This record gives C-alpha cells, structure tokens and sequence, in this order.
C-alpha cells in the first residue's frame, strides 16, 4: 500500500555486484570449492543469473506486476572484458556504460551513448519519447561518426560544420546537474525544441543554461502546456497540431523574450 | 616541409610501435602467468 | 631427540622423519657416509607433526632416503669475526678461496629482526663512493639504502667494485655478496679487488648460478649477519675499530628468482608474476637490517647497495618497484646512455637519494648544489638541442656548458677519485673556468689537472682536505689557493 | 590453558589445548621461549579436537615442537587513554621507547571491536585545507573522513605524507595518532621523531599530542598484520570521548601484503594474484573502524602502496571504495620531475561539491579536469604528429594544459633534504584564485618553465618580471 494505491512495481538496484561475486568467492574458497577463472567459483554466472531472472514483467494472469533490476558494476581500468563485467553483460538485457574519460570532460551523467544499449529499445519509451528521440539518437550517432573530421578538418562544408554544431548542442542537451530529474514532458518539450532546429541560434556554452530557463519558463509561464504534453503522451502519433501549437509557441515566446 | 613532417611523423609512429610491441610483449606474458596459476590452482 | 631419518628427498626439500626438539629454523647436519666426505647442512622449516621439511642447503643429489641427520642445536647462523676479512666463503661460512680454514671466536645467527626504529639516528657521515655524478648528485651516507638499479651490461657492478675500492682509508668494512652470478664473474670480480689492495677490508660471499636455489636465498642474510656484526662489534681495520660497514647485494633478482624457486618446489601459491607472496618480506627483512644506530646503541652504521636488474628499462616490474619501495634511493643506470658513450650511465632527471643529502661533505654540496641546477637546465634544454642557429647566446652556452658538465661526469673505470679531487673538479667546472676547453678533451683535462695537484700542489689538496667540513667552504683562502692553481694549469697547458 | 605446540609453519603455529578449554578465536595464546619474555601469538582458527592455529606476530624461529602455550583467555588488549599519548608502542601495546611501562591502572581495550553501527555515523565534513596546490584544488582533504594517497615505489608518498603531517599537525585542535604498518623504519619512523619533537606547540611540541605505533617493514607479517588496529583501538578512547583525531596509517597495503603472507601460511586457498580469499571482510573490519561517528571525528590519511604500478591489484581495488577523497599519484608524472605526482584526472574526493566547497572551487576544479581531459585526448596526436595539427583552440587548451601540469608542483618544506627549493604553503583561496586567473588567459604569454615548483600565480609573475 503505497500513498493509498496497491502498488505492484518494484524498482531493485544492486549497489555492487561485483562485491557480491567478491562475498561469493570469499565463501567457496573458505569452503574450499574448486575455483574457476580468476579464483571465482565456477558457477557464477549461475549465481548472477539466478539472481538478475528473478526481475520480469508478470502478464496480468499472474497479476502483472514488474521488478526493475539495476546492477551496478566497477570495472577495474575500463576492463569490460574481465569475467564478472561480461557475465552480467550476458545477463542482462541491457548496459549503460559510464567512462572517466567522459565524465571529467564535462558529460556529467557520462554515459557512453556509442556502446550503452538497450535490448528493450522503444517499447520502454513512452510515444512521445520514442518519436522525438529517434532523431536524436540518429544525429548524435552521425556526429559521433563525424568527430572524426571534426578533430582534425578545418576545410569541412557549411553543412558539416552546423551537423557538429547541432552534435555539440545535443551532448550539451544531455549534461545533467545531478540531484535534479527532469519529467517526461519536461524532456520531451527540451528534445522537440531541439531536434526542430529552435535552439541552433543558442551558442553552446549557454545551453544548458536555456534549458534550466525554458524549464522555469514552462512551469512558470505555461504549465498548461506540460499537462498537455504529459496527458497525451501516450497517442500514436504525439505530435498532434493541438500539441504542436502552444509549444512551439512557447518556445518561440521564450526565444523572444530572453537573447 | 611536408616531407620532413612526414618523416618525423613516421619515426615517431615506428618509435611507438616498439614502445606499444614492448607493452604489448609485458601484456602476453602476463596473460600466460595468469592462465599458468589458476589451472595450477585448479589442479590441486 | 637429535638425530632423524630422511624419509624422502625431492625437489630440493627433505622431509627428515622424527627430529623432534629442532627449533623453527635449525640447521641440520646430514652427516657424512660411504661417497660423501663432507656435511652438506638444511634448514628445518616446516616443522609439522611427524615430518621436518628441510631445505638442502647444496646439491639434493648427495642425499638418499634413510640418510641420518643430526640437529646441530643452533639457529640457521653463519661465521662471522675479524677472520672473515679478506676471505671468500660460501653463505654458509665455509671457505671456497681455498687459502684456509675460517678462524671465529662467535656465530651471529641470520635471519634476525632488524633493530627497530628508535635504534636509529639520522645519516650524517657521506660515503665516497668515487664516481663524480654519484658523489655529487646521489650523496650515499653510512647507513643509507640506496639502490643501484639498470639493464643488463650497464656498469652496476662497476659502480659497487669502485664504490669498494674507494673505501680504502675510509674506515669502512666493505662486503660484496654475489647473488646468482656466473662463477666466471665472480672470480674477476674477486681478481680486481685483490689487484688494487682493496680485498684487505672486503669479505665476499659467493653464491654463484650453479649453486642450490637454497644457496642464492641466505647469501645476501650471510652478508647481512656479517655486516650487522661490523655494525655493533665493530673489527680492527689498519689499527682502529671500525663499526661502519658497507654491503652490496649485487644481483637481488636473482635472489628473488631463488627464492621463487624454493617457493614453487615446496608448493607455495605464487603470486604476482609467479614470486610468492612473501617476496617483498624477504627483501625488507634482508635490507631493514641496514641502519645508522644512534650513538647510544654504538654509533655504527651499514651501508647497503643493493642491485637490480631490469628488462628493457622497466622500472615498473614487481622486483624492481619492490626494492624501490624499500630502499631510500635509485640510482638509475640507462642503457641508452651507457651505449651513447657515458659509460657512468646515470639518469640524473629520476635517480635520486632521499636522504643523505645532507649526510654529505658541506664543500661536495655547496659546490655541485649549482651543478645539478646546471644539469636541470640542460636537460630541459635537451628539446632545443635539434634547432640549428635558432637559439639565442643564454641558450647556446647552457648548452655548451651541460655538454661540458655531462663530459666531466665521465669517469673511466677503476679509477676512484678522492673527494678533495673532486670537490676541486666541480669548482673549476662550474666557475666558467672551461668553457674555454673543447668538449672531447675535457677528461684529459681533468685527468692532467688531478696529475698535477698530486705532484706539484698536495698542499691544495690537503688543505681542501681538511677544510670540507667548514659549513662555507668557500674561504677566501682556499678560494684564492685553488683559483691560483687552475690559473697556473692553464697558463702551462 | 596450558597447550602444547603441533606444528610450527613460518609463522603460524598450530597448537594443541585440552578439550574443554579450547581458545576462542581471537585470543592472545604465549608461548613461555625462556629467558622470562614470552612470544604472544593471535588464534586466527580452530580446527577440531582441542587444536588452534595461531599466528606467532613474532620471530617464531627459535622454539621447537612440543613447547608449552599458555592462553590469556583475552584477545589482544592495548593500553589507551591519556597515558599513551606521546608514546611509541607495538602491536602488542608494548612501548619501545626509553619511557617505562604503562601502569596497570591504565585501561586495556581489545584490538578487536566491532566497527560503529549504522546509527552512530557522521556524514557531516567539510575541507580541511591542506596548503598543497593539487590536493587542496583537485582532491580537497577531506576533514572527518578517510582519505588516502596511491602511489608506486618511486613516487613521493611519504614525502607527500611527512609534508601534510608538517602542515596541519601543528594546528591540530586536538590529539594524533600515526601507524606506520608498513614501511620503513628510516623515513617512516625515527625521522618522523625528530620532526615531530622539533615542532613546537606554544611550548609543548606535536609528539607530546601523538602516539605512535609502528609494526614497522622488519616486523613478522602479524605484527604488520595487526598493528593497524592496534593504533584503531588507541585512537577509538578519543574519538569516543570527542576528541579531534588526526590518523595517518601508513601503506594500508602492507597490512594486506601481511595478512596475505598470514593466509598462506595458514592454508587457505589463494584467490586472485596469491591473496587471501578474505580480503575484503579484513579491509572492511579495519576500515569500518576509522570512521567519524556522533561522539567524535577522526580525520584519516591513509597511504596505498600499488605494486609494481598496477591499479587493478586486489588490495588497491579494495581500498578505493573505503575512501572519501582519493589521490592517485603516478610514475610517469614523477618522472617528469613533478614531485607531487598526483594526476588530477585519477583523483577524485567527494566534498568537491559547490555546497560544501565553495562555488568558485567547484568550477575552477572542473575546468582543471577538462583541461588535461582534452589533453589525455590529444595525447597521442601531439606525439605522432605534433601541436600543429590541432586546432587554434585545441592548441590553446593543450599548452594551458601543460602549464597548468607544470603549475601543480609545489616545493615542499619536507624536500630541503634534497632539493634547495625553500617550501610553499599556498592557501586553498590561493590556489583557486591562481588556477581561475590561469585559466582566464593571464599568464598565457608565460612560458610554461616559469611555472615549475613555483607557489601562487603571484610568484609566478614575480618570477617572470625578474627574468623580464
Ligand atoms: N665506467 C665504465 N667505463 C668503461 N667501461 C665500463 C664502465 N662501467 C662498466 N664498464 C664495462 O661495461 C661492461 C659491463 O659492466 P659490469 O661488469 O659492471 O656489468 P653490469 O652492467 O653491472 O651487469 P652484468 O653483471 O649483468 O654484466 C664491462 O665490459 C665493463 O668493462
Ligand atoms: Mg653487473
């Protein structure tokens, strides 16, 4: 019973489980099993397996009710390819790869876009996400392509150097304070205004801070546009005239206002 | 110009093959201890 | 209750059935029989109910199942006295020189914990080890660690053989043991110390590659005993008690290859890079033993040069950073220098000496205090040594004048220098009193210059001589003597 | 009581006791050896009929089987309170110094308590500057929390170490205690006597507010073993009655090393590169003990010694998630003649926040990283081709880069001994101040040699005018 509603989803996060594999080889050397690859007993990926299956998605027969898992995992130097990393790889049904190398470049959340993926993909998305963040996710894979030239080129077309722009901008989309979730139709709005080319005029070291703004803006200004984007977030087809009007106009008003 | 920047670019790219081919060679030998323990271990 | 059985002979260990009352670490005997004249000895290790493990301190090959041995009464321990000066002995103590048997009054046991922490006193008294960039740049004090780590042929046992000989007058008990090393290497070693008179104050323990692994592993404690006894009796050296003594290693990796090898006979885990866990103890416990004692403890020291072979530079094996971590300083001798033609290979911009710095003769740094600031500015002007005509005058004559410098710290070998000489070379050098000189001359230059303040002015000498312990050594009166002798070498040159 | 040894391996020491007065597992089991001093062995296990193994913490290379073992029936008891302070001790709670012994009346604690509940916690801390340019920007130290340095051999920690101790020790606000574990008795100990004693606190010095227990590099592998808590136990009585507690332990991996030699002569089965199967519930019971609780703080400095240079060692693994500020500290930068050797990327601290640091700290420390970020990017271009090739702004960034590597060293008043470089003590203010001026764009026209060992950027300017 949960804020006067039966709630039947659980959300598990696995603080370590590679001092769990640790605890598990503590106590099968000190019963002096047989160890396995590096002195891990051989049945860990057993052990993991047992415990990450447990998380699943009943059907409604059974009550349909859901556990999310969240191992987490320490890699020693970015070794992904160690025993414990690459079991749970297998386990699971999808990753989130957080670099160093990202995270002091400023990247605050520091996900490796390039190799994190989820076997789930748009089904896990609500339908306005899952059609807004299509472009995204193919433009920021094109930029990536292309940082390539971007480090050494200087002689790139007009339309090269405004694709890394619009790269640079989406990864400055991307960079999170921490302690401060955004909503879905918080982020929905950020990512229609920027994949619809509204924030191409926005140099880069101040976007976020027009994303903080905009976000003041809209709960602010115009909440009845974050209802609207919200309530319907679930159509087919999101962006509807009805939802394309008083957001777009919306962004185009804060644009007015500030810079 | 370019064919001497090319030039150092070359010894500079053959020096870091050898200081890469020397790590690498530190690397093999490594992997085979590693593999030489555990099966050791795992015979007794 | 001393006497046992061997019950089975393997790869290197025994298993000595029913020797009950043996301390953890005796030395057993396994007295002669039919075909073995003489007693091959083994330490009692593993004392475990009905069963002693021995290391066979020499060839496993002499000894059968039921051999008698006999426990001896007496922790592991080696001879040790004033009638191990000037002998070569096994690290067991028995002579292999062959002049004669050892003659000593008491036995100090190996394997001993180190005296402690407040059994000690900070280094203050320099070693001369001789060559001008060690002496000058990596001071060494009585009691001091300092390692001598490179790859391969670079010279380390060079530096050890001249850091011997140059303790001559010094007052110190030099030992070298020779840990792993072919018999060919030790017996020159053995024929150039006695060649230049410095065998009179040196013990050597021989340890060599075709010897036993349980051999290699208690050479380097054999030395230490010996030179734990100079540090706390003392001996007599040209008619005065000595209690400072100097002890080099040479080769500790093949001391830990040993002892890897006793390790993995008896089925000990290996760990990193196949060495037992317990490496890095064995080489602490053999170098803590190495200490400056405070006066009220005796006021002895013992210097300890141990040495470490790398491969292909690699400092950031297991073995080296090891010894690094116990010992107070590197000396770090490159091969590419050693190849370049500096034979005294050192690596000035990462050997160091952590303490004795100040341990150090006042006029030896307050002259070369300038000079590694000099050395620092070449080097840093190394990257613009490759530019032609596009460096301005300051840069030019650093550069000279490091080329100059790097020139002068190269030493022929066998040739110690006492530090009067020294002190007097540097101050010549970093007084823009060479610049002048071209730079392939400047060892015979330097060599001509010692020449002649041996034969015309040993009165500079003495009087540098006597004067390098004043806090400024610059006084005016040996100032103006030394200035006047550089001005009349080069008036006669 | 009154047990007779079985087994003598190395220095664990198999022991056999009647059938109703086994020893528990913790207990301190003596073995008379004569001479009326007696060798005080720790019961690590107990294997069946009356039968304990035990680890000597001692020379055990003297005695035979069949010696009699008396057991204490108590664990490991140490002195604390008042009386200790300014004294050096084992691990055994014995003073080594000329002093005499602790009296009776003293109070004994076992070194074996269990670590603060969940409910005693204080997760309240604050920068405790440090005058140290890298640490104080990069990793701040941390004021009641654990924090500790990794480096290699040749790296400078105990200089690292003995300048800190210089810094902050004078104004400590309270007691100190120093346990060296593991390291050597020449620079670890017995020098940093003569410093201690030297520093004077409005006529008593900083000794007389320290103590000191060693287990030093010579020791057996149980004194290195359990020393570590022996200092814990000593500078819990302050902690619990609300004393400030400064602790520095020394080399956290020598403890490891030991209890790893300690495990393998005891049979248990290796794990990874010869450890102990066991060495994350050691790590964490003696970790678990420095901690600042409610009755009191204990700001920990802690050492990690990384073998050969090797970060994925077990031992070094372990350590980093018992810690609130890490500072890594390098070869190659060591190398480089920078003698701080701190590579700020692979140092991280958690008080590097804008609530609790200062917002100013807070951005001037993350441009820092992002420079040298984009450095270690371009790493290997600027090596195989050259600065050319980057960018106006790449190229821009990757000399700022570099002065900024060259302006983290800093002299230390602990480096006179072998550098004639006078020590700096640079306030975190300072420091900030010097970064987010550098940064700006002043003192690009500098070149980068100006900025090596150097203190604030007004040095640095004072510097440059002299050489004009
Ligand atoms: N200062 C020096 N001047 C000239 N030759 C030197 C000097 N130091 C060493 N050598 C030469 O270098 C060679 C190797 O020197 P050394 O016998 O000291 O070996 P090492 O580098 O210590 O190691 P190893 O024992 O593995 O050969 C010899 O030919 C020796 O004559
Ligand atoms: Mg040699």
């Amino acid at each position: 019973m949960l804020n006067g509603q039966l709630v039947k989803d659980a959300l598990i996060v696995y603080d370590d489980l590679s001092k769990h594999a640790v605890a598990y080889r503590q106590v099968s050397l000190l019963l002096r099993r047989p160890p396995g690859r590096e002195a891990y007993p051989g049945d860990v990926f057993y052990l993991h397996s047992r415990l990450l299956e447990r998380a699943a998605r009943l059907n409604e027969e059974y009550g349909g009710g859901s556990l999310t898992a969240l191992p987490v995992i320490e890699t020693q130097a970015n070794d992904v390819s160690a025993y414990i990393p690459t079991n749970v790889i297998s386990i699971t049904d999808g990753q989130i790869y957080l670099e160093s190398d990202l995270f002091n470049a400023g990247q605050r959340p520091a996900l490796n876009v390039g190799i994190s993926v989820s076997r789930v993909g748009g089904a896990a998305q609500t339908r306005a996400m899952r059609a807004v963040a299509g472009k995204l996710k193919g433009e920021l894979a094109q930029f990536r392509d292309l940082a390539a030239f971007a480090q050494f080129a200087s002689d790139l077309d007009a339309t090269t150097k405004a694709q890394i722009e619009r790269g640079q901008r989406l990864q400055e989309l991307l960079k999170q304070p921490q302690y401060q979730p955004l909503p879905v139709e918080d982020q929905v709005a950020v990512l229609y205004a920027a994949t619809n080319n509204y924030l191409d005029d926005v140099p880069v070291p101040l976007i976020t801070k027009w994303r903080d703004d905009f976000l003041a803006f809209l709960r602010t200004a115009h909440p009845e546009v974050r209802k609207l984007i919200y309530d319907n977030r679930l159509d087919r087809k999101f962006p509807t005239p009805e939802v394309k009007e008083a957001l777009e106009a919306a962004i185009k008003e804060f644009k007015a206002t500030s810079n | 110009a370019r064919m001497v920047a090319m030039r150092n670019a070359t010894n500079n790219a053959k020096d870091l093959v050898r200081d890469l081919t020397l790590s690498f060679n530190k690397a093999r030998q490594a992997a085979i201890t590693k593999e030489v323990s555990e099966i050791a271990s795992g015979a007794a | 209750v001393n006497v046992g059985t061997v019950i089975a002979v393997g790869d290197g260990v025994a298993r000595l059935s029913g020797l009950d009352q043996v301390v953890a670490s005796e030395i057993v005997e396994f007295p002669p029989k039919a075909g073995r004249n003489e007693s091959i000895y083994g330490i009692a290790l593993n004392l475990e109910q009905d069963s002693v493990a021995a290391i066979i301190l020499g060839d496993d090959e002499t000894i059968e199942e039921g051999d008698m041995v006999t426990s001896t009464g007496r922790v592991i321990s080696v001879p040790v006295g004033q009638g191990l000066l000037g002998r070569v002995v096994n690290p067991l103590g028995q002579p292999i020189d062959g002049k004669g048997p050892i003659v000593y009054e008491k036995t100090r046991p190996i394997e001993r914990i180190a005296p402690g922490v407040i059994t000690r006193k900070s280094v203050d008294t320099p070693v001369q080890t001789g060559i001008i960039a060690i002496d000058a740049l990596i001071p060494i004090g009585r009691g001091q660690r300092e390692l001598i780590i490179g790859d391969r042929q670079t010279g380390k046992t060079a530096v050890a053989i001249d850091t011997i000989l140059n303790q001559k007058g010094q007052g110190m008990v030099c030992i070298y043991v020779a840990i792993g090393q072919r018999r060919a290497q030790v017996a020159q070693v053995v024929g150039t110390l006695e060649r230049f008179g410095a065998m009179e104050y040196t013990i050597v323990v021989s340890a060599t590659a075709s010897e036993s692994a349980a051999l290699q592993y208690i050479a380097p404690y054999a030395g230490c005993a010996m030179g734990e006894e100079i540090m706390e009796n003392g001996v007599m050296l040209n008619g005065q008690l000595v209690k400072d003594a100097l002890i080099v290693y040479d080769d500790l990796s093949k001391h830990a290859v040993a002892y890897r090898q006793v390790s993995l006979l008896l089925r000990r885990p290996p760990g990193r890079e196949a060495y037992p866990g317990d490496v890095f103890y064995l080489h602490s416990r053999l170098l803590e033993r190495a200490a400056r004692l405070n006066e009220e403890y005796g006021g002895g020291s013992l210097t300890a040069l141990p040495v470490i072979e790398t491969q292909a530079n690699d400092v950031s094996a297991y073995i080296p950073t090891n010894v690094i971590s116990i010992t107070d300083g590197q000396i770090y001798l490159e091969s590419d220098l050693f190849n370049a033609g500096q034979r005294p290979a050192l690596n000035v911009g990462i050997s160091v000496s952590r303490v004795g710095g100040a341990a150090q003769t006042r006029a030896m740094r307050a002259v070369a205090g300038k000079l590694k600031g000099e050395l620092a500015q070449f080097r840093d002007l190394a990257a613009f040594a490759q530019f032609a005509s596009d460096l301005d005058a300051t840069t030019k004559a650093q550069i000279e004048r490091g080329q100059r410098l790097q020139e002068l710290l190269k030493q022929p070998q066998y040739q110690p220098l006492p530090v009067e000489d020294q002190v007097a070379v540097l101050y010549a050098a970093t007084n823009n009193y060479l610049d002048d000189v071209p730079v392939p001359l400047i060892t015979k230059w330097r060599d001509d210059f010692l020449a002649f303040l041996r034969t015309a002015h040993p009165e500079v000498r003495k009087l540098i001589y006597d004067n390098r312990l004043d806090r400024k050594f610059p006084t005016p009166e040996v100032k103006e003597a030394l200035e006047a002798a550089i001005k009349e070498f080069k008036a006669t040159s | 009581a009154k047990g007779v040894i079985q087994e003598i391996i190395g220095v664990v020491i198999r022991a056999k006791f009647p059938e109703d007065e086994v020893p528990e597992i913790y207990n301190a089991i003596e073995i008379p050896l004569g001479n009326g001093d007696r060798l005080v062995c720790e019961v690590q296990q107990q294997l069946g009929n009356g039968v304990v193994k035990a680890v000597a913490m001692g020379s055990t290379d003297g005695l035979r089987r069949g010696l009699e073992v008396i057991d204490t029936g108590r664990p490991i008891a140490v002195p604390v309170g008042p009386a200790t302070l300014g004294r050096v001790f084992n691990v055994l709670g014995d003073p080594i110094d000329g002093m005499g012994p602790i009296g009776p009346e003293v109070e004994r604690r076992p070194i074996h308590r269990d670590p603060p509940s969940f409910e005693e916690q204080n997760t309240q801390a604050q920068i405790f500057e440090t005058g140290i340019k890298v640490i104080d920007l990069i990793a701040p130290f941390t004021r009641g929390g654990k924090t500790a340095i990794f480096g290699g051999a040749g790296v400078g920690k105990t200089v690292v170490i003995q300048e800190l101790i210089a810094n902050i020790a004078k104004e400590q606000s309270g007691f100190s205690v120093f346990a060296g574990v593991g390291e050597r008795s020449r620079e670890g100990n017995d020098l940093i006597h003569e410093m201690k004693e030297a520093r004077i606190d409005e006529n008593t010095t900083v000794f007389d507010k320290t103590v000191m227990v060693f287990g030093q590099m010579n020791e057996p592998p149980g004194a290195r073993l359990r020393v570590g808590l022996t200092a814990l136990t000593m500078a819990e009585y302050f902690r619990d009655e609300g004393r400030d507690i400064l602790l520095f332990i020394d080399n956290i991996f020598r403890f490891v090393q030991a209890g790893s030699e300690v495990s393998s002569l005891l049979g248990r089965m290796p794990s990874q590169v010869g450890y102990q199967p066991t060495l994350g519930t050691e790590m964490g019971e003696l970790q678990e003990r420095i901690t600042s609780t409610k009755r009191g703080s204990i700001t920990s400095m802690q050492a990690v010694y990384v073998p050969a240079d090797d970060y994925t060692d077990p031992a070094p693994a372990t350590v980093f998630s018992h810690l609130d500020a890490t500072i890594s500290l390098e070869r190659s930068i060591a190398e480089r003649a920078i003698f701080p050797a701190v590579d700020p990327l692979a140092s991280t601290s958690r008080i590097l926040d804008p609530n609790i640091v200062g917002e100013e700290h807070y951005r001037v420390a993350q441009e820092v990283k992002r420079v040298l970020q984009r450095y270690k990017d371009l790493k290997d271009i600027i090596a195989i081709l050259g600065m050319e090739e980057l960018s106006d702004e790449d190229k821009l960034t990757v000399q700022r880069a570099r002065k900024i590597e060259l302006f983290f060293s800093q002299p230390f008043t602990v480096a006179q001994q072998f550098t004639g470089r006078p020590g700096k003590y640079v306030p975190v203010k300072k420091t900030v101040e010097s970064f987010a001026r550098l940064l700006n764009g002043e003192g690009d026209h500098i070149p980068e040699s100006f900025f090596y060992m150097q203190g604030d950027f007004d040095d640095v300017l004072a510097a440059y005018e002299a050489s004009q």
